[PDB]
């Protein structure tokens, strides 16, 4: 019936847009992942500095 | 002469159930004729939901 279009096009269109919500989230999960890549290579860096540091002194 | 109008008293009595009867089978074939046209257009819609279900 009309009704049932609406009905299936409502509920799916919600269920689509649920499942990409949860993608972008997953997308700034990964920017996460990526921001803490970062921030960890400069951590083993700082490290390097630190142990030459002492070995230099 | 009697006889003549015992015979068209007859006659038109037949005469004036068939027109009556020609007027009840109009009535029911009008009504007979929607329910089909809204039959065939809800058969066709429940298509068009199967439809659906094939792009689903």
């Amino acid at each position: 019936m009309d009704a049932i279009k609406k009905k299936m096009q409502m509920l799916k269109l919600d269920k689509e847009n649920a499942l990409d919500r949860a993608e972008q989230a997953e997308a700034d999960k990964k920017a996460a992942e990526d921001r803490s890549k970062q921030l960890e290579d400069e951590l083993v860096s700082l490290q390097k500095k630190l142990k030459g540091t002492e070995d230099e002194l | 002469s009697d006889k003549l109008k015992e015979a068209e008293t007859r006659a038109e009595f037949a005469e004036r159930s068939v027109t009556k009867l020609e007027k009840s089978i109009d009535d029911l074939e009008d009504e007979l004729y929607a329910q089909k046209l809204k039959y065939k257009a809800i058969s066709e819609e429940l298509d068009h939901a199967l439809n659906d279900m094939t792009s689903i």
